[PDB]
This record gives structure tokens, C-alpha cells and sequence, in this order.
């Protein structure tokens, strides 16, 4: 006992359990994978509804930090909140001072040196919170980053975050990144996104899709799920 | 129960308690439902007094000339975010001199009850918002939570036994879109009477109700032009 | 600034029938001299307004700085809502005076034209405050050249076309081009409809130098 | 174990807060009534011993002209509570030209009934009795340790808060006169205390639009329990 | 003082001065006008020499550490942005004539002008100085688009040479810098 | 210690025995993604992938539903793989 409430100690076989714990934190929430393509990054979501609960388009976990960035986040929701609205703020100093758009790699170590920075003191605790970082400019290219609790921040071709976490990033690999173009990448995200999380857990789900890339021209926006509506037309076809 | 103590402390099951137990303030606050149509947002309140002689605690307050807000729970801290949402209103109505959306004000709620969830010594608000306005889409109704969650339902109910508030209006809820006012405000407070028991009124000099529309400011009404409201009522089933 | 560096000159801008033409020139000037001779001085916001600027330009450069990033913020919202052009014309009011009660003022004079609700909007800010909204804007010495044409023809009829109202602004930059000092044989125009925000390219002036016989 | 200051309850609650509450359990008694005519109002000094002075303890102190208060549990912290209020509502007079009205002082003080913590200590421990005439008529107000202010008509607080209250609904309607209500208050207050009541334990408060001011002195306290 | 920037096809070409006015009275000669903040922007300096300096030291120090934390080449704009900041944010002490040129991968040849007032823009050749004005007309005229390098060391050394010439502040000996990919080249002329 | 790559497909001959399977396979993806597994986890493996056959009623099993079952009854047993610290 002693060793796991507060942040700032270690314990004996040399590791921080505050830090552990925030981890297994985001392994309760559902899951959101993302994927690049050749020239765009496909973001997924499954969401989930039980009754009634909630207007559809409630409490996205897609988000929109610069014109050319968005967040998918997965864990505890307002924490979440807070790192949009400070990535949000951190995107409009670069923009106000040197004049030119925010390449990824600087927003990842900006933000996760703050991620980072809530796990050195007993004043906060570490948050509790992972998302993935999708942007495509023609000077850099897609680039897909992934910051968890911890601070660790890199980069995937793919990657996934939830509760079904390693069976939705077990079949990503059959999936080819350097070919295909992301037209397809959407209904090849989702009917896994269709397949993972079988309906015994939870009755109904509902799907989000968001979608950078060099055919939206920088700008990063939800897909109209109604138009091409590629995702059921394949999905109730992919249960035989 | 050592990690019970504070909200920096993580559980090793991953829940904040903190939290939880704020929740669980939520609870034990009286009923409150919020219900919109296409056209209109009506939300209903029921008060309870201390005893007999002291008169009902008030849950519904005006906020702006279109944002309404319920409560259940602490009453300070409804008076702290209160004043801190007059705040935030007019100085965007000072500064660019137009009403305030209301998706854009709850993400001040909830980037305003962060800060004390995180940090040390700092107790989150036990807090049961009910907001409900127009932006130029229409009405809304959200809610809020101490862990600043915030849901843009069509329509939910917290407090004491509100369950069963739910479980009346999921049946109702394809019938909750295109009606007007004067039948809109009876399908609320029926949920109301489902979060009583069956035994005692349901009287005039407790229930509250708030409506917000588009040729119809945010207007609270009080027992006696509630009185009209409440007249026609179907009885309580054997 | 106390002093203003690197001036520009007059700005016009007139309602019509469906959207409001603003039309600056793109001279730069410094004193006497004309350094500067490819500036723009209209600024394309989003897509319902449009700003144009007289005075200094370094400030005009800082609110096209900060304008540019405030778009962008409730453009990354995504609630379905905009910014108005009444809404614009408010907060720089405000923003002007609030640096005017510091005597650290920003040296500039703008004007501030939007279509929105099918409602032509044409609005102004002076450096010291003032604000109001006009069917006709001129700036500088337009307020003393340009102005006169405009509230000439906006008293006779007051609804205008796209064409007359084009064709009155190259009447009125000959004017300003004739008797001004520090204005420039090139101009461009930016007009707004309910399509979208759209600037013409750097057009030019023919002139009338018949009187230089009569000695 | 002495944990977060601020803290829930499992239930749950302030934990601080609840404790404040049993705080005015101990604390003396005091009785208001609101009458369609004014508010009267009634407390018990409980004098210690004969060596003390009886009429330098204050259990009402007058807030405004027209704003009278009823205080509880432990005096010191309220001393605080009562100055500043005065200063809230002479703020409202110098900006407003006006009355501050009886609510607004409650909200204006209840703002702060919750300011404990470390950074930006401990929560007040009274229960406080507002009366008072604005142009709303007569008001009897009630405010706790917790900030839950409400409009009481006719309150007891403290330690005879229960067989007060129990008592009091009995003998209560809604037209009840001035001096009716003044004897309806001492009979309670005579079954309540443990000194014998005479002209030193207790002491009236009357606030009317037409009978003003009309404060407090003695020996309007001799006719008023000789009348038993 | 007179300082000079045109661009070309495969980068910019830039060329300065060096005779220091203070008073009626040369106190330096022969003086470093250009500075190479990285290894392909530079800036030529106008106006007072301390303000210049420390300003172009700042920046140096700001496009240092971003364009190691990059760990890229820095862009033209990344170093014009900083000297409108600086240049801006305190205009009421500042007297900065300075003008940022320089090849740049990405994008080719730019040359970006800074006067006093702290405003940027892009201009095909810049001028700046007390002696600027006196050869506002002959970089009026001599000039024309797609001049090859071996025609611009010419053109900015007349160009110099007119202003050194007729300005009693200018003077000294010219200095010379040509960028591109293959690497910078300064060479000192007179004449 | 743990096992080496190539050397996995060594462990892998003797865990055969008497569970067989379908004519074309690669044991790879079976015994990767169960590591730091006692000998007889890896043989419950082979076995919980075989009682998955009975269920789809055929004597083989194609190796896309034999991930499944071994990532998932893998991943099962990591979270408790706690207390393999031991004092020296």
C-alpha cells in the first residue's frame, strides 16, 4: 500500500501506477481506429446507443483543431475537451507567429509535452485521454500520430483505441496503406467498424467518419454520411 | 478506501470516485424534465419545501432573454455557475452585439468545471443543468454532469426517481416532434406525476415550468398561470 | 502608433440590389513618396463580408492577423453558425476604441461591407470610434471627392444595379485619381453577392486631358 | 482520518458542510413569525450566571432601518457576516438610490456562505434570521451554513428547532395579528428554556411599514410578559 | 546604408554598402551590412546600427531553435514573420530598414522588405537606405524580368555605384553576396 | 528465459503432437500472438482454435477465425500475468 495514489512516487519494481492506471482507463471506452492512405488519412468511430440517449450528432468525438487537423478521441470525454481546446489554442499561437500552417510533428510534441507535464506533480493527475492526429499538406504528405496518457507520442500507419483494441487492429494489416486510394479506405474502414463489436454487448451502435486528405483540399471535414452511404450497403452484405 | 480521498487519485479500477459521489449529489436532487418539440423547448420542474409553512425552493431561473436553465442538486453552486453565465452572455452581447448559440456556451460550462475536477484541492459542483435556447437552428436541450459531459438529448429528466420519467417518455418520444404548446407542456409534466408516488398530488403551488419559442421570450410561471396549465388532466390509473 | 509610417489612400464602396461593391486602390505611399506600388488593401473574409482600409497598413496587416485566426475559430467550431457582418463591424469597433482609450491607437479608417439574410450591409469604423452604417462609405479625401456622386445619384434613385453601381466607382477612382496627390493609376475591385466574396483583378482608368490646349 | 477539507460524502455530500449543520443543534434558540401587519421576531439570550451583564449580549443586531436579522450558534462568526452585509447594502443605496430589497441581501451574502478552501478555511457555523419590510410586504427569510436560502413564514431554529416547529403549526394561520403573534411567540419560549423567564433571558424584535422604528427597549418587555 | 536585393531565376542576389554615417562624421569604413542569419537567408540592415543588430541577433536566436526543433530547412517566411513581429510589436524605439532575402528549397527565390512602420511584402527587387533615393529611377528603368546572375552582380554594381556616387552618407566599398543551392558567394567590388 | 523468431517455429514442431489441422497453414500467426506463454497455455491454444472447430461442425479451422480465438484467449491471460517479479 502507499505506492499507487499519488503521481509523483515510484513504486519498488520501478514503474508509476497513477500512469498505469490512466492507461487502463482508456481501455473501458469503445473503440475508434484511423488509417492513411497514399494522400489522405480516414478516421472511424463507432458510437454507441443504447435507447434513446442522445440527438444524433451529440458529443462527437471528432474534432477539428486546425483547418488541416483533427482529433479522434477515445477514454474519458472531458479531458479530451480540454486537450481540443489547448491543441485548439496552440495551433493559433504557431499560426499568429511564424506566418505559415502547423506541421504535425510540432503539434504532437506540443500537446505531449503538456500530457507529459500533467504527470510530474501531486497537484493534478494524468489525464485520461488518447486520440489520433490526421492532416495531409502537399509540402508533408499524410502523417498519422498517436498520443497516449503517458506522454508517448509517434506514428502509425494504423492504429485503434478501445475496449475491442487488438481484434480491431488485427485484420489492419490485411488492408494495403501504400497503394489504395482513400475512397475506398472509408467503407474498408468501416466494415470492420461493422464487424468489431459484436451487437451481444451493446444492442445499437451509430458510426461517425471524418476525412482529410488531398480530395477535400486540405480542409479536414465529416464525411455527409448520408451521401455515398458506402458504409451499410457493404456492411449488412459483409456478415456471410 | 484510502483512494476514496481525493480527485487527483486514480482508482486501479479506472473510476474516478469523486466523481461517482458527485453523481451521486445529482441524485438526490427533486425531478426535472426538459422536452423540445421541432418549434418550441419546454422544461418543468417539480419543487419540494422544507416543511409546511416555508415556501417551495425554487429550481427554474432566467438566465437570458432566450437561455433557461433547471437545477437539482447544490443550490451555491448553481448560484456560482449562475452568475458566471450571466457573465459569460452579455460579454459577447457587449461585444458583438448578438445573442449568444447555445453550443458554444456549454463548452465554457465544461471547460469551467474542468479545472476543478483535475487540480488539487478543488471539489467539482454538484450541478444538474437543464439548458434549454434558441441559436438560429431552433431549440435544444442539453445537460450537464459534475464530470462535465454535456448530451444533446431531445429529451432527459435527473433528480430523485427520474427512471421513471425516462421510461415514460421513450414511449413518446415519436410522438414528442410536431405538436404544439398547450399539449407539449402536459406530455412534460405527465413524466412528472411518473416521478411521484401514486398517492398525493401533483398540486398547483409546487410545479414550474419554463418555455422558450421564437415569438415567445423565456418566461417562468408560478402556481397561477401555471393554474391554467394543469386543468384537464387525466387520473392516475388504479 | 503616434505617427503613421507606410499610408495608404481613399476607399469606396456603395449598397446595391444583392450584394455591396468596395473598391480601394494598391498603392503603398510614404510621405510623398509612392514606394510601394503592388499592395493589396482588401481583405477577402470568409464569405459573406469584406473589409477594406485607409491609413496605416502595418495595423491593417495586424487586424488581418487577428481577423484572419477569429474566423477561423468558429469555423472550427462546426455548429452550423457564422460570424455576421453586423457581428464583424461590432467587435472592431470595439477593438478600435478599447486601443483608443490607451493613446496607443491603431491609425486606420475602414470600411466594412457584407451580405447576409438577403440584407446588403455597409458599415464603417474611424480611428478614434466612430461607427455607423451608410448606403455610400468613402474614406479620406473620397469623403470630400467621391462622396459628392454618391450621395448625388443615391438621392435621385436610390436602388442601384451591378452595372451602374461598377461603372459609378471607376467614375469616382477617375475623380480620385485626378485630384489626389498620393493615389495611384491602378485599383482593384471586390464586390459580394449572395454566390460569395470575389475580387477583380487590377484594373485601370482612361483619363480626359483635353483642357491641356487652353492655355 | 482527516481528509480533503472539501470533499464528498459517499451518500454523498460536503462532508464539512453536514458537519456544519450539527453545529446549530447546540447553539440558543430564537423564533420569527411573519405577519401580514410586520415580522416579529423572538430569541433567548441564556444568561450563564449573575455575574454577567444581561443587556450587553446582542442576538439581534439591526441591519439597515428597515432590514432586521436574527442570529445563532456561535456569535463571532456571525459579527462577520452582519458587518459586511451592511456594507452590501449601503453599496446598493450609493449606486442605486434605493432599498436594497430583503432578498437580495441573502443572495448577497449567501454568494459567500461557501468560500472555504486553500487557494482562491472552514464554512460558517450560523443560522442566520432575516426579517424585514421591503416593498414586497413583510418577508421572514432563513439561511443556513449550506447557502440554501429560503423564504421560511414562520421559523425556528437551534436546539428547540423540533418541538418549536411541532408546536408552531399548530398555533399558526394565515391571518394572524402583531400582538397575537407577540404572546403566541413567549408561550413557546417559556416551555423551551431553562431559566425562569422574566425580564432578562429574552428580548422582541418588531419591524412594520406604519410602526417604525420602533426598535427594542425595556419595559415595553414587563407589559409584554405580565400579560400571561 | 544603400542596400539592394533582386532576385533571379535560380535564387536572389544581394549587395550593400558599407560607410556608416554618424554626425557628419565616418567612424567605420568598411562595414558587414549583410548578416547571415542561416546558411541560405540573409539581412541587410538600414537605419540605426544597435537596433538592427539586436534585432537581428533575436531572430537569429528564434529561427535557430525552430528550425533545429523542425530538424528541416527553415522557410524565408518563417524569418520574415519574426522580423514583422519584433519590428512591429515595438515600433515607437525600433528604426529597422531591414530587408530578408534568400534561396529557399521549397519555394526558390524570395526577397521580403521590412521598412519602419514594421508592414511585409514581397517585392521582385528591394531598395532601402537614405541612398535608395536616389536610384529609385535608374532600378526603375534598367530593370526587366528574367535577368540571368551574371547581368544582376552587374545591374546592383551600377546600381551602387549611382548611389555611392551622389550620396554623401554612402560610400565605402560594395558588398556583394549571390545565393542559390550551390552555396553562397561573397565577393567585394569597387567600382 | 523467452524464445527467439525462428526458434518459434523449433517450440512449434513438438507442440503439433496430436492436434492436426488443415493442409495449408503458417503456425506464425498462432504462436505470435500468445507470448510468454507456459508450454501448456500454448497447447491450450492449439486446443481452444481446435474446440472452435466443433462449433463451425468441420474437422479444420481456416487461420482468419484462428486469430481471433488466439488473440483474444491470449490477451485474457496477460492480464494475469501479474506477480512474474521475483526476488533474486
Amino acid at each position: 500500500t502507499g505506492y499507487d495514489l499519488s503521481a509523483s512516487t515510484f513504486s519498488p519494481d520501478g514503474r508509476v501506477f497513477q500512469v498505469e492506471y490512466a492507461m487502463k482507463a482508456v481501455e473501458n471506452s469503445s473503440t475508434a481506429i484511423g488509417i492513411r492512405c497514399k494522400d489522405g488519412v480516414v478516421f472511424g468511430v463507432e458510437k454507441l446507443v443504447l435507447s434513446k440517449l442522445y440527438e444524433e450528432g451529440s458529443n462527437k468525438r471528432l474534432f477539428n483543431v486546425d483547418r488541416h487537423v483533427g482529433m479522434a478521441v477515445a477514454g474519458l470525454l472531458a479531458d479530451a475537451r480540454s486537450l481540443a481546446d489547448i491543441a485548439r489554442e496552440e495551433a493559433s499561437n504557431f499560426r499568429s507567429n511564424f506566418g505559415y500552417n502547423i506541421p504535425l510533428k510540432h503539434l504532437a510534441d506540443r500537446v505531449a509535452m503538456y500530457v507529459h507535464a500533467y504527470t510530474l506533480y501531486s497537484a493534478v493527475r494524468p489525464f485520461g485521454c488518447s486520440f489520433m492526429l490526421g492532416s495531409y499538406s502537399v509540402n508533408d504528405g499524410a502523417q498519422l500520430y498517436m498520443i497516449d496518457p503517458s506522454g508517448v507520442s509517434y506514428g502509425y500507419w494504423g492504429c485503434a483505441i478501445g475496449k475491442a483494441r487488438q481484434a480491431a487492429k488485427t485484420e489492419i494489416e490485411k488492408l494495403q496503406m501504400k497503394e489504395m486510394t482513400c475512397r475506398d479506405i472509408v467503407k474498408e474502414v468501416a466494415k470492420i467498424i461493422y464487424i468489431v463489436h459484436d451487437e451481444v454487448k451493446d444492442k445499437a451502435f451509430e458510426l461517425e467518419l471524418s476525412w482529410v486528405g488531398e480530395l477535400t483540399n486540405g480542409r479536414h471535414e465529416i464525411v455527409p454520411k448520408d451521401i455515398r452511404e458506402e458504409a451499410e450497403k457493404y456492411a449488412k452484405e459483409s456478415l456471410k | 478506501n484510502q483512494y476514496d480521498n481525493d480527485v487527483t487519485v486514480w482508482s486501479p479500477q479506472g473510476r474516478i470516485h469523486q466523481i461517482e459521489y458527485a453523481m451521486e449529489a445529482v441524485k438526490q436532487g427533486s425531478a426535472t424534465v426538459g422536452l423540445k418539440s421541432k418549434t418550441h423547448a419546454v422544461l418543468v420542474a417539480l419543487k419540494r419545501a422544507q416543511s409546511e409553512l416555508a415556501a417551495h425552493q425554487k429550481k427554474i431561473l432566467h438566465v437570458d432573454n432566450h437561455i433557461g436553465i433547471s437545477i437539482a442538486g447544490l443550490t451555491a453552486d448553481a448560484r456560482l455557475l449562475c452568475n458566471f453565465m450571466r457573465q459569460e452572455c452579455l460579454d459577447s452581447r457587449f461585444v458583438f452585439d448578438r445573442p449568444l448559440p447555445v453550443s458554444r456556451l456549454v463548452s465554457l460550462i465544461g471547460s469551467k468545471t474542468q479545472i476543478p475536477t483535475q487540480r488539487y484541492g478543488r471539489r467539482p459542483y454538484g450541478v444538474g443543468l437543464l439548458i434549454a435556447g434558441y441559436d438560429d437552428m431552433g431549440p435544444h436541450i442539453f445537460q450537464t454532469c459534475p464530470s462535465a459531459n454535456y448530451f444533446d438529448c431531445r429529451a432527459m429528466s435527473i433528480g430523485a426517481r427520474s427512471q421513471s420519467a425516462r421510461t415514460y417518455l421513450e414511449r413518446h418520444m415519436s410522438e414528442f416532434m410536431e405538436c404544439n404548446l398547450n399539449e407539449l407542456v402536459k406530455h412534460g409534466l405527465r413524466a412528472l406525476r411518473e416521478t411521484l408516488p401514486a398517492e398525493q398530488d401533483l398540486t398547483t403551488k409546487n410545479v414550474s415550468i419554463g418555455i422558450v419559442g421564437k415569438d415567445l421570450e423565456f418566461t417562468i410561471y408560478d402556481d397561477d398561470d401555471v393554474s391554467p396549465f394543469l386543468e384537464g388532466l387525466e387520473e392516475r390509473p388504479q | 502608433t503616434q505617427n503613421p509610417m507606410v499610408t495608404g489612400t481613399s476607399v469606396l464602396g456603395v449598397k446595391f440590389e444583392g450584394g455591396v461593391v468596395i473598391a480601394a486602390d494598391m498603392l503603398g505611399s510614404y510621405g510623398s513618396l509612392a514606394r510601394f506600388r503592388n499592395i493589396s488593401r482588401i481583405m477577402r473574409v470568409n464569405n459573406s463580408t469584406m473589409l477594406g482600409a485607409s491609413g496605416d497598413y502595418a495595423d491593417f496587416q495586424y487586424l488581418k492577423q487577428v481577423l484572419g485566426q477569429m474566423v477561423i475559430d468558429e469555423e472550427l467550431l462546426g455548429d452550423g453558425h457564422s460570424y455576421s457582418p453586423r457581428a464583424i463591424h461590432s467587435w472592431l469597433t470595439r477593438a478600435m476604441y478599447s486601443r483608443r482609450s490607451k493613446m496607443n491607437p491603431l491609425w486606420n479608417t475602414m470600411v466594412i461591407g457584407g451580405y447576409a439574410d438577403g440584407e446588403s450591409f455597409l458599415g464603417y469604423v474611424d480611428m478614434l470610434g466612430v461607427a455607423y452604417e451608410a448606403p455610400s462609405l468613402a474614406t479620406g479625401y473620397g469623403a470630400y471627392l467621391a462622396q459628392p456622386l454618391l450621395r448625388e445619384v443615391l438621392e435621385k434613385q436610390p436602388v442601384l444595379s451591378q452595372t451602374e453601381a461598377r461603372d459609378l466607382v471607376e467614375r469616382c477612382m477617375r475623380v480620385l485619381y485626378y485630384r489626389d496627390a498620393r493615389s495611384y493609376n491602378r485599383f482593384q475591385i471586390a464586390t459580394v453577392t449572395e454566390k460569395g466574396v470575389e475580387i477583380e483583378g487590377p484594373l485601370s482608368t482612361e483619363t480626359n486631358w483635353d483642357i491641356a490646349h487652353m492655355i | 482520518y482527516d481528509r480533503g477539507v472539501n470533499t464528498f460524502s459517499p451518500e454523498g455530500r460536503l462532508f464539512q458542510v453536514e458537519y456544519a449543520i450539527e453545529a446549530i443543534k447546540l447553539g440558543s434558540t430564537a423564533i420569527g413569525i411573519q405577519t401580514s401587519e410586520g415580522v416579529c421576531l423572538a430569541v433567548e439570550k441564556r444568561i450563564t450566571s449573575p455575574l454577567m451583564e444581561p443587556s450587553s449580549i446582542e442576538k439581534i443586531v439591526e441591519i439597515d432601518a428597515h432590514i432586521g436579522c436574527a442570529m445563532s450558534g456561535l456569535i463571532a462568526d456571525a459579527k462577520t457576516l452582519i458587518d459586511k452585509a451592511r456594507v452590501e447594502t449601503q453599496n446598493h443605496w450609493f449606486t442605486y438610490n434605493e432599498t436594497m430589497t430583503v432578498e437580495s441581501v441573502t443572495q448577497a451574502v449567501s454568494n459567500l456562505a461557501l468560500q472555504f478552501g486553500e487557494e482562491d478555511s472552514r464554512p460558517f457555523g450560523v443560522a442566520l434570521l432575516f426579517g424585514g419590510v421591503d416593498e414586497k410586504g413583510p418577508q421572514l427569510f432563513h439561511m443556513d451554513p449550506s447557502g440554501t436560502f429560503v423564504q421560511c413564514d414562520a421559523r425556528a431554529i437551534g436546539s428547540a428547532s423540533e418541538g418549536a416547529q411541532s408546536s408552531l403549526q399548530e398555533v399558526y394561520h394565515k391571518s394572524m395579528t402583531l400582538k397575537e403573534a407577540i404572546k403566541s411567540s413567549l408561550i413557546i419560549l417559556k416551555q423551551v428554556m431553562e431559566e425562569k423567564l422574566n425580564a432578562t433571558n429574552i428580548e422582541l424584535a418588531t419591524v412594520q411599514p406604519g410602526q417604525n422604528f420602533h426598535m427594542f427597549t425595556k419595559e415595553e418587555l414587563e407589559e409584554v410578559i405580565k400579560d400571561i | 546604408t544603400t542596400i539592394m536585393a533582386v532576385q533571379f531565376d535560380g535564387g536572389v542576389v544581394l549587395g550593400a554598402d558599407s560607410r556608416t554615417t554618424t554626425g557628419s562624421y565616418i567612424a567605420n569604413r568598411v562595414t558587414d551590412k549583410l548578416t547571415p542569419i542561416h546558411d541560405r537567408i540573409f539581412c541587410c540592415r538600414s537605419g540605426s546600427a544597435a537596433d538592427t543588430q539586436a534585432v537581428a541577433d533575436a531572430v537569429t536566436y528564434q529561427l535557430g531553435f525552430h528550425s533545429i526543433e523542425l530538424n528541416e530547412p527553415p522557410l524565408v517566411h518563417t524569418a520574415a514573420s519574426l522580423f514583422k513581429e519584433m519590428c512591429y510589436r515595438y515600433r515607437e524605439d525600433l528604426m529597422a530598414g531591414i530587408i530578408i532575402a534568400g534561396w529557399d528549397p521549397q519555394e526558390g527565390g524570395q526577397v521580403y522588405s521590412v521598412p519602419m512602420g514594421g508592414m511585409m511584402v514581397r517585392q521582385s527587387f528591394a531598395i532601402g537606405g537614405s541612398g535608395s533615393s536616389y536610384i529609385y529611377g535608374y532600378v526603375d528603368a534598367t530593370y526587366r524580368e528574367g535577368m540571368t546572375k551574371e547581368e544582376c552582380l552587374q545591374f546592383t554594381a551600377n546600381a551602387l555605384a549611382l548611389a555611392m556616387e551622389r550620396d554623401g552618407s554612402s560610400g565605402g566599398v560594395i558588398r556583394l553576396a549571390a545565393i542559390a543551392e550551390s552555396g553562397v558567394e561573397r565577393q567585394v567590388l569597387l567600382g | 528465459d523467452l524464445p527467439n523468431e525462428q526458434a518459434r517455429l523449433d517450440i512449434l514442431k513438438i507442440h503439433a503432437g496430436p492436434i492436426t489441422k488443415h493442409g495449408e497453414i503458417d503456425y506464425e500467426a498462432i504462436v505470435k500472438l500468445s507470448d510468454g506463454f507456459n508450454g501448456a497455455d500454448l497447447r491450450n491454444v492449439c486446443t481452444e482454435a481446435g474446440m472452435f472447430a466443433i462449433r463451425a461442425d468441420h474437422d479444420f479451422v481456416v487461420q482468419e477465425d484462428f486469430m481471433k480465438a488466439v488473440r483474444k484467449v491470449a490477451d485474457s491471460k496477460k492480464l494475469e500475468s501479474k506477480l512474474d517479479y521475483k526476488p533474486v
